[PDB]
């Protein structure tokens, strides 16, 4: 147990890894999953929320009491709301008015202010409004898809944690779903330096396969599929791409909750499905690692766990 | 109209 800390943000990181036992068999490589939902705010985005705020503070771009703005309907909004409450900043989020009352409660519980944009305009409307508010009011905009502090934090924290966790082993493949691409890029850089023969694999939705050269399209893999190539994604880091369908990912998440006791979001199901595909190709005795970005409890009102 | 949750 960690010694007492003065601020909840000091427990971000240091997340555990579990070996899968039942959804993959002994004829395939071993598959390990890093539980990023064990971060105190509930997802991998705790890491980047903290890093972007702390970098802007260290650079004098913001100081406690300042207001930040970000367009987000996902875990980055929760992460920034959480970190802003913990560090004494004011958070404003733009998002389409389709957001549920429970999610509004969650962000407002941390004291965030919401600016709702037209539902039919989806993310484009929220992004435009955030830029307008930044220019009108001077709010700081973290810019999760361009801010180098995002992949950098994974290079400094997530990746070196994996090196410590896998001392005495070599990792043969690391796979991660791409939202901003910061996890894949920062972890991938660290792991490729330590294990130069590793394969790095990007995961994206089959229904929106932009990294594969396809066009954006509607998809249900929460956390993935931004519809463009983020600046925070190093497109040279990955050796291959695995596309995952909406139904395949949901079926995997359900199996993993029931058969491993690991209750994770649909993007975690996509990651595990892809890791199992890779494990079958590499065979017994090899080591495959992936990241589970968020917990299934955050998605009980989606089809994911509706039986 | 494109939506993502990031």
């Amino acid at each position: 147990a960690q010694k007492p800390v003065d601020n909840i943000t000091q427990i971000i990181g240091g997340t555990p890894v579990v070996k899968l036992r039942n959804v993959v068999d002994d004829n395939a490589a071993d598959v390990y999953v890093k539980l990023e939902y064990q971060n105190p705010g509930g997802s991998v985005k705790d890491r980047i929320a903290l890093a972007m705020i702390e970098k802007a503070e260290r650079e004098g771009k913001i100081k406690p009491g300042d207001t930040i703005v970000e367009p987000t309907s996902g875990n980055t909004g929760i992460g920034l709301a959480f970190v802003c409450a913990a560090k004494g900043y004011k958070a404003v989020f733009t998002m389409p008015e389709t957001m549920s009352q429970e999610r509004r409660n969650l962000l407002k519980a941390y004291g965030a202010e919401l600016v709702l944009t037209p539902g039919s305009e989806a993310m484009k409307g929220a992004i435009k409004k955030a830029k307008e508010l930044k220019e009108e009011h001077g709010y700081f905009e973290p810019q999760q898809f361009e801010n180098p502090a995002n992949p950098e934090v994974h290079e400094l924290t997530t990746g070196p944690e994996l090196l410590q966790q896998f001392e005495g082993k070599t990792i043969d493949a690391f796979l991660a779903g791409v939202g901003t691409g910061g996890t894949l890029s920062g972890v991938g850089k660290v792991l490729k330096k330590e294990y130069p023969n590793i394969e790095i694999v990007a995961i994206e939705p089959e229904a929106s396969p932009v990294l594969s050269g396809g066009e954006p399209g509607p998809h249900k893999l929460q956390g993935l599929g931004a519809g463009f190539i983020p600046g925070t994604l190093n497109t040279e880091i990955y050796d291959s791409i695995i596309k995952v369908g909406n139904d395949t990912a949901m079926e995997m998440s359900r199996r993993v909750a029931k058969e491993e006791g690991i209750l994770a979001g649909i993007s975690s199901g996509a990651a595990i499905y892809a890791a199992i595909q890779k494990a079958k190709e590499l065979g017994k005795g090899k080591t495959v690692v992936t990241v589970l970005p968020s917990n299934g409890e955050r998605y009980l009102s989606t089809p994911l766990y509706s039986f | 109209g494109y939506m993502f949750y990031i």
